[PDB]
C-alpha cells in the first residue's frame, strides 16, 4: 500500500499529472478574448472541465500515500505522512487550486467564462516533471532545445490576444492602425482573424519598424513596450545557445592544447624525429579508441567499500591461480590485489633485457608476448594470458642461482597492456601476517628443489 | 615610426576609393595624393606595449575595430561605385549634385545597404543577389567579432568574485548541514569579509610555488632579515642556514578577544608579529598589563629548544583584534638542524646547559647567554 | 558621534541618500526643454528644489564621522577624521557643487533650472549603494539586468529631450523630419509633443533609416549618434546576460562528465551487470538529495584555529560515553576530535565478518545496524545510535589473547552514516601525554582480566642485551 | 579465408572518402530542384538518365569496402571474412543499407516519366558525408577556416531548398492570380528558366533574411509560411553567432592566464614595501620569461607521457655529457641510465651569486648556454670563464677519508648575464649507487688517487678495520 518517491510508477504518474495542466495554461485567454470559439462549441467542452476538475482531485490523494526516508528507511505510515501534507507549503495552494467558483456561473450566466481562472496554479508539478525528466535521456540537447522554443511558441499566442482584444475595445477600422473590419465577406470567418492577429504580433516583435504607423495614445506606449521585451527575448535565445555549443566542444581544446605544449618543449631541445613520429602515432591512437583519460583519478571518486568490490571482481580469479599462492588466506590476497599498476606497450619494445634487476612479477591482460635472442628472430614461447613471468624474484631465498638478474630478453609482439605488482609492497601487505611467510617461502624452495634449486650447497642456519 | 606609418596607411587606404570611381573627386582636390604618393606585425606588437605600458588596454583595440568597420563600409561603397562604372550605370545615378552632399549621402547609402535591406532597388540584371549576399556577410561578421570582444573583456574583469561566492556559500551551506549555534556564523562571516578585503588573495602560498625558484629567496631575504638576523640565541653561525629556517613559515590572523597561550596547556611554537599589537596579560582579573609589545618582536622563543614550554605556558595572553602574526613550529627546527649538523652540537650544548640550570639555580639574567652562546663558537668550528 | 562603515543603519541611510539623488539626473533635463511645463507646477519646483538641497547638505553630517580603521583597531577618533577627509580628496567636489545659485538666475526670474547643472557632480552613493545592496540579497541574478534596463531607459530618455530641443531651435514644419508643426489640436499639445518625439526617437537610434534625406549640414549627427551608441549599447546588453546565464549552470555539468567517464570505464572490461545496478543506485542516493558533495575540501581554507568548537559540538557526547576514554584531560579530546574522517554508506553489507585482522574504530550515529551469526538468520540486539562492539583491538593490549578475529559477522540493513579512527594516528595522537598510557593498558588488563577470559599472564620481556 | 585487408586509417582511407562524397551531395541538390520546375525534367533528361546510373552503381560499391575492414583484438587486428561480417550483419547502420539500394525506378510505369520525386531514399547515405570533414579538420594545417566554411556551405543549402518551396507553393493557386505571388508567365521575357530561378532565389534570400522589401500577403495561406520563416531566421543568426563566439574565446587563453599572474604578484609585490631594485628586477625576469615563450615548466610539460617514453626522451636529451665527466668512465650504463632519470634544471638573473665564498657546495653544477666567471671577494676582474661546458663541484659530492676540510669551497662565482644550469644531489647518487656494490670501490679509488696526486694533505692514515 506504498511507493517510493524514485520508482517509475510515480514517474508515469508524474506524467499523467501533467497533461491538463498545459492544456489549461493556453486555450482560456483564446476562449475568454473572441467569444467565437465558445457559444458554438460548448458540447466540446463539458467533458474536459469534468475531466479536468477530477483529475486535480484524484491527485490531492497522492500527496498522503508516498513515503519518506527517516535516516535509513522509508516513512511508511499515513498520520505523519498526513501530517507531512498538512505542513507542506504546497496543500494550501492545492486547496486555493481546487475551489468550486462556478456558484457565479448561474449568476454570471455565460458573460464570463474565464471565472475558472483558479484552476491555474499546479504548475510546479509540470516543472519537475521537465527537471526530472532530463536524468534519463538518451541525448537531451536537442530536448532541451525543443523546450524553448515551445516557451516562444507560448508568448506569440499570447501577445496575438492581447492585440486582437486592445483592437475590439477601440472600435473596428477608425484608422489605418487597428484591426481593419468586420462586416467584410472575408474578414468574418474566424479563420482569418486569429491567424491575421499572429502575423501582426510577429511582425511587430521583430526589429525592423514598417507596418502602418500609429496615430491614437495609447499605441505608441504599446508599441515601445513591445520593442523592448523583444530585445529582452532575443538576448536569452542567443545566450542560451551559446553556452550550449561551449559545453559540446569541451575535451577537444585542452587536448590539443596539450598536444600543442609537447610540442613547443620538443621544439627547444633538439630531439630527434623518429619519436616525433613516434608520440604523434601514440596520441592518435589513444584518441581515435576512446581511451584518453587516465584510469588513476577516473577511479578514485567511490569510497573504499564499492571500490574493493570492483576490484575483486576483475582480479580474483587469475591470482588463485599463481603457483605459489596454493593456501593463502582470503584478506592477504585482497590486500595484494589493491595494488596493481597499469603499464601499456607498444609493437616492438624491450619491455627488460638481460641479467638485470628483478623487481616485479608481471600479469598479462589482453596481449602477446615472446621470447627472441637478439641474433636475428629465433622465438621461443608465445604467452597468450596469464602468464607469471617471474615468480621467484620476489620471493628472495638463500642461495640464489643468479640473485636479481633474469637473463631472458622478452619483446612485445603488439598493444599490450599489462598489470603489475612491486616487492616493497609485498613485505608491507604482509606485515600484518607474520606466519605465512615461512611456508610461501618453503614451497618455492621445493618448487626450485624440482629443478638445481641452487648454485651453490645450503647455507643451513643454525643459529639456535 | 608607427604614427607616421598608420597616418599614411589610413590616408592611401580611404583617399583612393574616392578617387576613382567618384566622378568630381579626382581632380579636384588632388594635392594629398599628388604630395603625398611617395606581412606587417609592428602595430600589433605596439599595440601590446601600449596596453602594458599605458592604463587602458582597450581603447586600441577598440579603435582599430571601429577602423576597420568603416574602411569596411567605404571600401563596399567604392567597390559598388565601380561596379556600375565597369557595367556603365547604377550605384547611385543621382548623388544629389556636389560632394559636400555626395559624401554624406555615399556612406548613407553604404549603411542603408549594410546588410540586405534594400529597400528602393529592384532587380536590374545579374549578379545583384550575390553582391547583397556579400555585403551582408561582412556587416555580420563585424558585428559578432564586436560581441566576441565584449564578452571576452567583461568575463576577463569580473573574474576572481564568482569563485569569492562560491566559496563563501559552498561554506555556509555546508556549515549549516547540522544546525550549530549562531556566533560560529557571524564569526566566520567577518573572518570571510576582513581576509577578502584589502588583500585580494586568500593564501599566498599558491603563488610561491608556480612561481620560479631562485628569486623567493630574494623576495624573503628582503622581507624577513632584519628581525630574525639578530636575536642572541641564533647569533653568529652559518648564512647558508638560515635560509630554509626562513623558507619554511607560515602567516596567521586572529580577531578581537583571542587566547593565545591560555595557560596550563603545552606548546610547540615561537610567534613573531609583523604588524599589530598583543597583551601580555596577567590572568582574568584586572589586567596585569605588564606590556604590550608593538612591532619586530619575538616571544616564547625557549619553548623551540628541546621542550616545548615546560608542559605549561609561561603566561596568559589575549588579543585586540587583528594581529597578523607570522608562526614558527619545532618539527622545521630539527630538520633544518639536522640537514646542517653544523649547529646542532652548539644550540644542543645550549639546551642541556639550559636543562641543567633549570633545577639548581635560578640565574634570572646572570649566566644565559656566556655559556649558553658561548658553546656556539667552538661547537661549528669543529664542523 | 563614530559610526563603522558596515552597518545596516547606514546602509539605511545610503538608501535616503540615494533616494532624490535622481530627480537631478532627470527632472532637470525635461523642465529645462519641455518650456511651458514648469509652469504647470512652480509650487513643486521649488517645493522639491529645497528638500533636495537639504539632504544633499546634510550628507556631511557623516564625513566628520564613520572613522577609518587603523592598525587592527577600531575607528575611535573624534577630531582627525575631518582633517584626515579635507586634507584628502573629496572634499572638492563636496563644496564645487554647493554654491547657492541664487544670485544669477535673479538677472533671470525665479522660473528656470537650466543654471542647476553643477549639481550634476555628487554621483557616488548611487554607485556604493548599488555594488553593497547586492552582496546581502538571496537572488543575485535579477538584479543585474534590472540595473541595465534601468541604465537603458535613461539614455532613452536624454536622446528624446535632445531631439526636441534641437526641433525647438528651427522653424517648425519647414521640413517633415522636424517635429511637425503647432497651432493645432494635439499638435501644439503637450503629451503626444513628447510620447511621439520618444517614439521618433526610439525608431532613430536603431539603425534602420525610415527617414528623409537630410535638410542641410548638421542634422545628421543625430543618426550619426544614433548607430555609434546603439551597437554598444546591444553589444553590451548581449555580453552581460550571456555570461550570467553561462555561469548560473556549472555543477550539473561537472556532475554529468564523473558520470560519463565511470560509465564508460565500467561498460568496458566486462563488468557484470549487477555492479553497474548497484554503482548507478548509489550516484542515484547521492544526486536525488543534498549529499553530492565531499566535505574534506569544503573546510580547507579555514584558519589554523577553529573547527574545534563545530567538532565538540557534534563529537562529543557518545564519544564522552567510553568506557577506555573517560578518564582525560579535555586537552586530549582536543588533540583527538580533529582527525576524524567522515564513512557514509549504503544499505545492505557486511561491515565485518567472522575472522578479521582489522584495526580501526566505529562510531555508529543516525542510523540502524544488526549483527548475525553465520547466514542472516537469528538477529541479536540490535545497535542504535550511540554504540559500536568492540573497539579495544585498537590498541596492543598486553595478553589480548584472541585478538584480530572479529567473530561478528555484522550487516546494515538501512543508509547508515558512521565513523571511522585510525591506529597510528592514535600513536601519533599520544606523543604529548605518556602519563595515562598506563592507566589505560591497566585499564584493559583489568577489564580484560574478568569481564574477558582467562589472560595468559606470562607475558615478558624477551632479549635484553 | 585469408582475404586482404585496408588499414582503417591509411591514405586509401581517406581518398575512398573523398570519393563517396559527391554523389550523396548531387542528390541533395538535384533531386528536388528537378521536382520543383518542370521545364529541365524533361527538357535536358539527356545527360541526367546517364548521370543517375553512375551513382547507384558507386552506392553498390560503397556497400563493399564496409565488409572489408578490421577491428583489432588484443594489438591483432582480425584478417579474415566469416567473422569481419557477422557483426556488421548483426549492427544497425545495415536498416540503413537494406533500404537505399532498392531500385524504385519502375514506379514509373504509374507514374509516366513527370515524376523524378520517387528517389526520397538516396538521402540516407548522409553519414558518410559528415563524417569525411568532420574528420579531415584533425588532419589540416591549422583549423579556424573549416569550420565558418561549413557553416556557409549549410546556410546556403537551405536558402536553396526555401527558393525551391516558395515556387512550389505559387504554381498552386495560378500564375498572376495575386500580387504576392510569381506573376503570370506566359507573355515574353519571362519564362525561360534563366528568369524562372534567379527571381526565386531572390526572393527567397530575401524573405529569409527579414527585412520586408516585398508586396505583402493577401491570400491567407501564406500567413503561416511567412511566420515560419521567420522563425527559422532567427534560429540562423543564433547559431552563427554562438559559435563563432565560442571560437574567438577559445583561441586566447595563454594572455589572460599570464595577465593574471602578473597581477597577482603585483599586489603582493606592493603590499609590503620592498625595494624598488626589486621591482626592477622581477619586471625584467618576467618579460625575458614571457618574449622567448617559456612561460611552462619542465616539469609538468612532461607528467602525461607513459613512463617509458619519458626515458627515451631523457636518455636521448642528455647522457653525453654525464660521460664527459672527468671521473665517470668505466661506469656501467645501467647505472647511468637511471642517473639521467634524476636532473633537475636551475636558471638564474644577471648578477647572482651562486656560491662566492666558503660555504657547503653539496650539490652538482654543470653549466648549458650561459656566461660564468670567478673573481675575487670584491667586484674586480675575472679569473676564469665558465665559458660553455665547464663545471666544478664534482669532489665534493662525495665524503673521502683524509680530505683537505671538504665541504667549505670559498671560491668567488658570479652570474652576469643568464645562465640556466642543472643540478643533481649526493643523497640521490646514495641511494641510485646502493643497488651495484662493485663500483663504489673504483669510484672512492679514482677520487684518493686524483686527490694524492693534487699535491695536496690528504692525511693518507691508514684504515683501521680492526672488526671486520
Amino acid at each position: 500500500v506504498v511507493i517510493d518517491p524514485s520508482g517509475n510508477t510515480y514517474y508515469n504518474w508524474l506524467f499523467c499529472i501533467t497533461l491538463p495542466v498545459m492544456y489549461n495554461w493556453t486555450m482560456i485567454i483564446a476562449r475568454a478574448c473572441f467569444d467565437e470559439l465558445q457559444s458554438d462549441y460548448l458540447e466540446y467542452w463539458l467533458a474536459f472541465d469534468y475531466l479536468s476538475d477530477v483529475v486535480y482531485l484524484l491527485d490531492m490523494f497522492v500527496r498522503t500515500r508516498t513515503g519518506y526516508l527517516e535516516q535509513g528507511l522509508l516513512v511508511k505510515e499515513e498520520r505523519k505522512l498526513i501530517d507531512k501534507y498538512k505542513s507542506t507549503f504546497q496543500f494550501k495552494l492545492d486547496v486555493l487550486s481546487v475551489i468550486p467558483t462556478d456558484l457565479l456561473y448561474i449568476k454570471f450566466g455565460w458573460n464570463y467564462p474565464e471565472i475558472r481562472l483558479n484552476r491555474l496554479l499546479r504548475i510546479s508539478r509540470m516543472f519537475e516533471f521537465f527537471q526530472r525528466t532530463e536524468t534519463r535521456t538518451n541525448y537531451p540537447n536537442i530536448f532541451r532545445i525543443s523546450n524553448l522554443v515551445m516557451y516562444i511558441i507560448i508568448i506569440i499566442h499570447w501577445n496575438a490576444c492581447v492585440y486582437f482584444s486592445i483592437s475590439k475595445a477601440i472600435g473596428f477600422g477608425n484608422d489605418t492602425w487597428v484591426y481593419p473590419d468586420v462586416n467584410d465577406p472575408d474578414f468574418g470567418r474566424l479563420a482569418r482573424k486569429y491567424v491575421y492577429s499572429l502575423y501582426w504580433s510577429t511582425l511587430t516583435l521583430t526589429t525592423i519598424g514598417e507596418t502602418p504607423p500609429p496615430v491614437r495614445d495609447s499605441e505608441y506606449f504599446f508599441v515601445v513596450a513591445d520593442f523592448l521585451i523583444g530585445v529582452l527575448i532575443f538576448a536569452t535565445i542567443v545566450g542560451n545557445i551559446g553556452s550550449m555549443i561551449s559545453n559540446m566542444n569541451a575535451a577537444r581544446a585542452e587536448f590539443q592544447a596539450r598536444i600543442d605544449a609537447i610540442k613547443q618543449y620538443m621544439h627547444f631541445r633538439n630531439v630527434s624525429k623518429d619519436m616525433e613520429k613516434r608520440v604523434i602515432k601514440w596520441f592518435d591512437y589513444l584518441w581515435t579508441n576512446k581511451k584518453t583519460v587516465d584510469e588513476r583519478e577516473v577511479l578514485k571518486y567511490l569510497p573504499d567499500k564499492l571500490r574493493a568490490e570492483i576490484a575483486i571482481n576483475v582480479h580474483l580469479d587469475t591470482l588463485k591461480k599463481v603457483r605459489i599462492f596454493a593456501d593463502c588466506e582470503a584478506g592477504l590476497l585482497v590486500e595484494l590485489v589493491l595494488k596493481l599498476q597499469p603499464q601499456v606497450y607498444s609493437p616492438g619494445d624491450y619491455i627488460c633485457k638481460k641479467g638485470d634487476i628483478g623487481r616485479e612479477m608481471y600479469i598479462i591482460k589482453e596481449g602477446k608476448l615472446a621470447v627472441v635472442a637478439d641474433d636475428g628472430i629465433t622465438q621461443f614461447v608465445v604467452l597468450s594470458d596469464g602468464s607469471y613471468f617471474g615468480e621467484i624474484s620476489i620471493l628472495n631465498i638463500k642461495g640464489s642461482k643468479a640473485g636479481n638478474r633474469r637473463t631472458a630478453n622478452i619483446k612485445s609482439i603488439g598493444y599490450s597492456d599489462l598489470f603489475c605488482l612491486s616487492k616493497d609492497d609485498l613485505m608491507e601487505a604482509l606485515t600484518e601476517y607474520p606466519d605465512a611467510k615461512g611456508m610461501l617461502e618453503e614451497k618455492g624452495k621445493q618448487i626450485l628443489m624440482k629443478d638445481g634449486l641452487l648454485d651453490i650447497n645450503i647455507a643451513n642456519a643454525g643459529s639456535d | 615610426w608607427l604614427f607616421f606609418v598608420v597616418l599614411a596607411w589610413n590616408w592611401n587606404c580611404w583617399l583612393i576609393p574616392v578617387r576613382w570611381a567618384f566622378p568630381y573627386q579626382t581632380p579636384d582636390n588632388i594635392h594629398l595624393w599628388l604630395l603625398m604618393d611617395y606581412k606587417y606585425m609592428a602595430f600589433f606588437e605596439f599595440n601590446n606595449r601600449l596596453e602594458s605600458i599605458l592604463s587602458k588596454a582597450y581603447v586600441y583595440r577598440v579603435i582599430r575595430t571601429t577602423a576597420y568597420l568603416l574602411y569596411s563600409l567605404h571600401l563596399n561603397s567604392c567597390l559598388y561605385y565601380w561596379a556600375s562604372a565597369y557595367e556603365g550605370l547604377g550605384s547611385t545615378h543621382w548623388v544629389y549634385d556636389g560632394v559636400g552632399n555626395s559624401y554624406i549621402r555615399c556612406y548613407y547609402w553604404a549603411v542603408k545597404t549594410l546588410i540586405t535591406i534594400g529597400g528602393l532597388p529592384d532587380p536590374r540584371t545579374l549578379f545583384e543577389i550575390v553582391f547583397q549576399g556579400l555585403n551582408y556577410f561582412t556587416g555580420v561578421f563585424a558585428f559578432s567579432v564586436m560581441i566576441g570582444q565584449m564578452r571576452d573583456v567583461v568575463g576577463a574583469a569580473t573574474a576572481g568574485q564568482t569563485y569569492y561566492r562560491s566559496c563563501m556559500d559552498s561554506t555556509v551551506k555546508y556549515m549549516n548541514f547540522y544546525k550549530i549555534p549562531r556566533s560560529v556564523q557571524n564569526r566566520v562571516k567577518t573572518w570571510y569579509e576582513y581576509t577578502w578585503h584589502s588583500q585580494g588573495m586568500l593564501d599566498e602560498s599558491e603563488l610561491m610555488v608556480q612561481l620560479p625558484d631562485k628569486m623567493r629567496l630574494d623576495l624573503a631575504i628582503d622581507v624577513n632579515y632584519s628581525i630574525v638576523s639578530k636575536v642572541a640565541l641564533f647569533q653568529g653561525c652559518d648564512r647558508q642556514m638560515i635560509f630554509d629556517m626562513l623558507k619554511r613559515l607560515r602567516s596567521v590572523v586572529y580577531l578581537p578577544n583571542d587566547y593565545v597561550c591560555k595557560k596550563g596547556e603545552i606548546g610547540r611554537e615561537m610567534y613573531i608579529i609583523q604588524a599589530g599589537q598583543v597583551q601580555v596579560l596577567g590572568g582574568p582579573d584586572g589586567k596585569s598589563v605588564l606590556v604590550t609589545l608593538k612591532a619586530g618582536s619575538v616571544f616564547g622563543e625557549i619553548s623551540l629548544l628541546a621542550v616545548g614550554g615546560g608542559n605549561r605556558r609561561t603566561a596568559n595572553v589575549v588579543a585586540h583584534g587583528f594581529t597578523n602574526l607570522f608562526i614558527l613550529d619545532k618539527k622545521d627546527l630539527n630538520e633544518i638542524l639536522v640537514h646542517y649538523p653544523e649547529s646542532q652540537k652548539l644550540l644542543r650544548k645550549k639546551a642541556r646547559r639550559m636543562l641543567r640550570n633549570n633545577n639548581k639555580p635560578k640565574e634570572k639574567s646572570v649566566l644565559i647567554l656566556p655559556p649558553r652562546a658561548g658553546t656556539p663558537k667552538l661547537f661549528n668550528a669543529a664542523l
